[PDB]
RNA sequence: GGGUUUACGACCUCGAUGUUGGAUCAGGACACCCAAAUGGUGCAACCGCUAUUAAAGGUUCGUUUGUUCAACGAUUAAAG
């Protein structure tokens, strides 16, 4: 009763040439990288690292209300931490 | 012979007393009693961005796509909520919900005054560009107890019937 | 009775806790649930875990529904590392790619929630970048000819000083 | 576990087991059953150690 | 429906090291050893120093006087660490280790015979004065819930205020006494020695103003 | 809704409430359409039908429930409050059910 | 039931009535929550 | 006013709702510039527990008092007002504001005691068996503390507590 | 059943005999006297 | 909050308020031991633990010690 035992058999080269865990079925099929002329613009054009903030956005989309609806839950949670119930 | 600081609250003198009693503090008691006065002029309320954002987006809905219905938003499970979703994108017929307080002053304003008593409680705006009701009446049929109250069709108001006429032609 | 939820092995599935007192409970057989998952699951590659719904109606019958196995088993594998990082954002524990990252999305799509819900890829693969973030990898857009190993020398010694140092750590709270 | 019998592995000390089959088959309603052997020896607890060191105080007279 | 409002967010506000209480000593190192006279003048009256916050955002005000020794002091500082943020919130004292030394006699000594033995110390708290002030990132409402606790076990009747609440509370009591109805004032009165009040009156009830008896101190009295 | 989910809804076979949404006395009647066709009602039996009749020249709301204790109850709700039909409609039901 | 001074919600299904004169903290869920106010 | 009526024919209840015409407002008050309805008829610090035309206007049938939202009195004499109506009810005024009991009102009691002016409940108080001495006495309570600003043409502040 | 402990206005436990509104009118009366005296004793 | 032990002060008596324990007689208070009505329990029943209300009635017989106390024997519904 653990994971797979199958991880990273070349991990140097195999994990740079194709990922392994796409193959679910005891059939190993392995698919190919498939090199940035096939994928679209949407996968790079988004953030890959730390969020935006709420002093960032722009109060005029729905993004912002979002945050703020978020931060509103986080202040009322901070605020219930003396529930004596 | 006490000290001159105690515990027992140190019991004053009769004079301290009548000194204290008369030196009591007295708040001011204006002669009409301002609650049930008429009230001061209006502090008016502005515009938040939360509300300009609904009042352009409700703009934007009545303005852009052509069949605009509104039906009765039922409370059922989430799961079943996400399958009509995924039914209605089969269509490509979206679903809206805005509140009601947003809602009201812009129909009242706009000209579709005639859905005021349509949107008193629960209520669903189906929004479709290029409108086919017929999947709409028969994927609203699968469920007994979701009722089409009404909507717009190109600039025509029409009840269940109506549509139920419409998507018969 | 109602749903409920498990998350068991490809092929693990016996009929032990904690899944056996549960549908023991319930009224179910255990024994013929392992055998209905496992002959479900006998093409699947045994060890990797997969959510599975169990809807079990008043008259003691069960169905079984499954979706794509486990998002944190996917990026584990994708990054090459067993157990995930233990201080999230402190430390690194893989490293991997948008390419594989969509990669997961588009295997993963096919499943009960990402059905149900309409939504495109993007949405995927924001979910798949916050999980990843969750367990600590770190995906950089493309980098991948011999930094994964020049990062996995490092963290091979991280993690031996670690377990070191926890050993150390047990000895001495022993002791003291 | 195997079906609607779980079988449960603890390390209990041996001077807490003592009447323990009058309470497990009464919390079981008698549907339980437990086997026990000698495994190791740890650190007695605090209180323990000072009530067996009273105890034998008590045996040698002087405290 | 309900509008959104923002939340407040602290940026500017520093966490310094260490912002737990510290450990307080029973006796200092540096014991009195010629005993003293119990002067009751450093308990009657309003607080003349600590009265304003420094650093802090909240404190724990004392409406009243009395002594705080060593017993009270590991009580309030156990409670705040053990009820406080260290990543988020600090915390620090407004009064000094116990100096004052206090006498005792054994029981069946008679009256007489010279002073006792000095058994612990104390440290005088005057009405209007900060105990304890605390700062950081958190809002009022939960450190006013978890220091309403430390208020009440203090011997001294106490308050979990901040500076907003503090000018608040100054401005109704300015208020107050400025818009009172009655001519007669105790202040008048005793300064103009109305009714030869004087015999029954104490010199410092001229600056007290006839807010402050003893200890106790009733902020209700103009 | 809460008190249909726990009354335990079982012993009914058939509820319709016809309505004309364009009328001016329709908010208690949508009410007790959308408690009577929660999902907890819905979860606490299957076997019974729920109908919601919409019509435009009507004008005169109204609630049938047919129960298997050969029990037709009508309720011309047109003035009445949601909730006093709710509760009218559970007392019924828990004294004949 | 516990006489007190100063009574107070333990859970939220604890309900607060007067009666006889007095303050009464009833529970139904958990018994052991009753309180009345000395 | 509304109604409810039921009909019992052949295991099948009819449930309806009645409207019936309820009395208006007077035409003129004496100051209509008062948001509050007691405020602007000019009647604060003018009724009493004694004044029963003015408490019957808004009570149900049975005894019970009337929802804030509803009547549009202000929050302090609609307080007065419940105290009054509670005064009023247990002195033995309003006889016609009772639930009819054919079932009850069969096994008679001992007669009612003639009170007025009672400020708590008539089997909510314990008789006080110590008294108190002249310096410290267990002054006995006699009608509501929120009516101490009624208008005293005798000039001597009420006796609230005797 | 009340004992006033000790003597009646001398102990620590003294008499709770209160202020009354003949006390406080007679108060008020003696210090509008004052002031007026004291007014009069300005120019 | 009470004034039940010790101590604290020496206000009333040293031209007298005669001082511990037992016998008889008990009065009163409830901060209730039993008997009565209840709540909660880690209350399964017998045994238990605490809380509320309730003072019309009872609260044993013996060895030792002058003993109040104290240990022990036998009981009671209990030996406040
Ligand atoms: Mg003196
Ligand atoms: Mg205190
Ligand atoms: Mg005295
Ligand atoms: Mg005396
Ligand atoms: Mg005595
Ligand atoms: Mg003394
Ligand atoms: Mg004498
Ligand atoms: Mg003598
Ligand atoms: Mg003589
Ligand atoms: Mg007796
Ligand atoms: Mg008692
Ligand atoms: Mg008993
Ligand atoms: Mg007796
Ligand atoms: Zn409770
Ligand atoms: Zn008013």
């Amino acid at each position: 009763e653990a994971l797979k035992d199958p991880e990273v058999c070349t991990d140097p080269f195999r994990l740079t040439t194709h990922a392994m865990g796409v193959n679910i079925y005891k059939e190993g099929q392995d698919v190919v990288l498939k090199p940035d002329s096939e994928y679209p613009e949407w996968l790079f054009e988004m953030n890959v690292g730390p969020p935006k903030k709420l002093e960032e956005l722009d109060p005029e989309t729905r993004e912002y209300w979002r945050l703020l609806r978020k931060h509103n839950i986080w202040r009322h949670n901070r605020l219930s931490k003396n529930r004596k119930f | 012979g006490s000290k001159a600081v105690t515990r027992h609250r140190r019991v004053m003198h009769f004079e301290r007393q009548k000194l204290m009693a008369v030196t009591e503090y007295i708040p001011p008691k204006p002669t009409i009693n301002p609650r049930c006065l008429p009230p001061p002029p209006t502090p008016p309320q502005e515009e938040t961005g939360l509300v300009r954002l609904l009042r352009r987006e409700i703009a934007a809905v009545f303005r852009d796509n052509r069949m605009i219905a509104v039906c009765q938003h039922v409370a059922l499970s989430a799961e079943d909520k996400l399958l009509l979703r995924h039914q209605l994108r089969k269509h490509k017929i979206l679903m809206k919900i805005f509140p009601n307080q947003v809602l009201k002053p812009f129909l009242e304003e706009s000209k579709y005054q005639n859905l005021l008593p349509l949107f008193v409680g629960h209520n669903l705006l189906l929004v479709s560009e290029e409108p086919k009701v017929k999947e709409m009446v028969r994927i609203l049929k699968g469920i007994p107890f979701l009722p089409l109250l009404g909507g717009c069709i190109d600039d025509t108001i029409l009840s269940r019937q109506g549509f139920i006429n419409y998507s018969k032609l | 009775s109602g749903m409920i939820r498990a998350i068991v092995r490809a092929g693990q599935a016996r009929p032990g806790p904690p899944l056996g007192p549960i549908l023991g409970q319930r009224g179910v057989s255990i024994n013929q649930f392992c055998k209905e998952f496992n002959e479900k699951t006998k093409d699947i590659k045994e060890g990797i875990p997969l959510p599975t719904k169990i809807f079990v109606k008043p008259d003691r019958t069960f169905e079984i529904k499954i979706g794509q196995p486990t998002v944190s088993y996917f990026l584990k594998a994708a990054a090459g590392i067993e157990k995930g990082a233990r201080h999230t954002g402190k430390e690194v524990a893989g490293l991997v790619t948008l390419k594989h990252v969509y990669e997961i999305a588009r295997v993963k799509a096919q499943d009960d929630a990402f059905a149900l819900q309409d939504v495109p890829l993007s949405s995927v693969v924001r979910s798949i970048i916050g999980s990843a973030r969750s367990l600590g990898i770190r995906v950089v857009k493309d980098l991948s000819s011999e930094e994964l190993a020049a990062f996995q020398k490092e963290r091979a010694l991280f993690l031996a000083a670690q377990r070191e140092a926890d050993l150390a750590a047990q000895a001495e709270a022993a002791k003291k | 576990g195997v079906e609607d019998y779980f079988t449960l592995y603890a390390d209990v000390p041996l001077n807490d087991m003592f009447g323990y089959s009058t309470e497990l088959r009464s919390c079981t309603e008698g549907k339980g059953e437990y086997t026990m052997e000698y495994s190791r020896y740890q650190p007695c607890l605090p209180s323990t150690q000072e009530d067996v060191i009273n105890k034998y105080l008590e045996a040698t007279g002087q405290l | 429906f309900k509008t959104l409002l923002p939340v407040p967010t602290f940026e500017d506000v520093a966490i310094p090291e260490k912002p737990k209480l510290r450990f307080v000593e029973r006796v200092p190192l540096v014991p009195k050893v010629r005993r003293e006279r119990k002067n009751l003048s450093d308990i009657r009256g309003p607080s003349t120093e600590a009265t304003e916050f420094t650093e802090g955002r909240f404190a724990i005000l004392a409406l009243g006087g009395g002594y705080l020794h060593w017993g009270h002091f590991e009580m309030m500082r156990l409670t705040i660490n053990r009820s406080m943020d260290p990543k988020n919130m600090f915390a620090l004292w407004r009064v000094p280790a116990p100096f004052k030394p206090i006498t005792r006699k054994g029981m069946g000594q008679r009256m007489g015979g010279g002073k006792g033995a000095i058994d612990h110390y104390v440290t005088p708290v005057k009405a209007g004065r900060l105990i304890v002030e605390m700062g950081g990132r958190c809002e009022f409402k939960e450190v006013q819930g978890f220091l309403d606790l430390v208020a009440h076990k203090l011997p001294f009747p106490a308050k979990a205020v901040s500076r907003e609440t503090l000018e608040k509370m100054r401005k109704d009591q300015e208020e107050r006494e400025r818009n009172n109805q009655n001519p007669w004032t105790f202040e008048r009165i005793a300064t103009a020695n109305m009714l030869g009040i004087r015999k029954v009156l104490s010199p410092y009830d001229l600056t007290h103003k006839g807010r402050y008896w003893g200890k106790f101190y009733t902020p209700e009295r103009v | 809704a809460a008190a249909l989910a726990r009354l335990g809804l079982r012993a009914v076979k058939q509820v319709r409430v016809q309505f004309c949404p364009f009328e001016k006395n329709v908010e208690s009647t949508r009410t007790f359409l959308q408690a009577v066709s929660s999902e907890k009602v819905r979860c606490t039996n299957l076997n019974c039908s729920v109908i919601a009749d919409v019509r435009h020249d009507g004008s005169e709301p109204c609630v049938d429930v047919l129960f298997g204790d050969g029990h037709r109850l009508i309720m011309r709700g047109a003035h009445l409050t949601a909730q006093e039909m709710l509760t009218a409609f559970a007392s019924h039901i828990q004294a004949r059910g | 039931f516990k006489t007190k001074g100063v009574l107070k919600k333990r859970c939220r299904d604890c309900y607060l009535v007067k009666r006889r004169g007095r303050w009464f903290i009833y529970c139904k869920t958990n018994p052991k929550h009753k309180q009345r106010q000395m | 006013f509304r109604e409810v009526v039921e009909i019992l024919d052949g295991k099948t209840t009819i449930i309806e709702g009645r409207i019936t015409e309820t009395p208006q407002e007077s035409p003129n008050p004496p100051n209509p510039t008062g948001q509050c309805p007691i405020c602007r008829w000019n009647l604060k610090h003018k009724y009493n527990y004694e004044d029963v035309l003015l408490l019957s206007q808004f009570i149900r049938p049975h005894g019970g008092m009337l929802p804030r939202r509803i009547t549009g009195l202000c929050q302090e004499e609609h307080l007065k007002i419940e105290e009054c109506v509670k005064m009023a009810h247990r002195a033995g005024l309003l006889p016609n504001h009772r639930p009819k009991l054919p079932e009850g009102f069969v096994p008679k009691s001992k007669p009612r005691l003639n009170r007025y002016l009672t400020r708590w409940s008539p089997r909510s108080v314990k008789p006080i068996y110590n008294k108190g001495h002249r310096w410290n006495k267990v002054r006995m309570p006699v009608g509501s503390p929120l009516l101490k600003d009624n208008v005293s043409y005798s000039g001597r502040p009420l006796l609230l507590y005797h | 059943r009340n004992r006033i402990p000790g003597r009646q206005w001398i102990g620590k436990h003294r008499r709770p005999r209160p202020v009354s509104a003949q006390a406080k009118q007679n108060m008020i009366r003696r210090l509008e006297t004052e002031a007026e005296n004291q007014y009069w004793l300005s120019r």
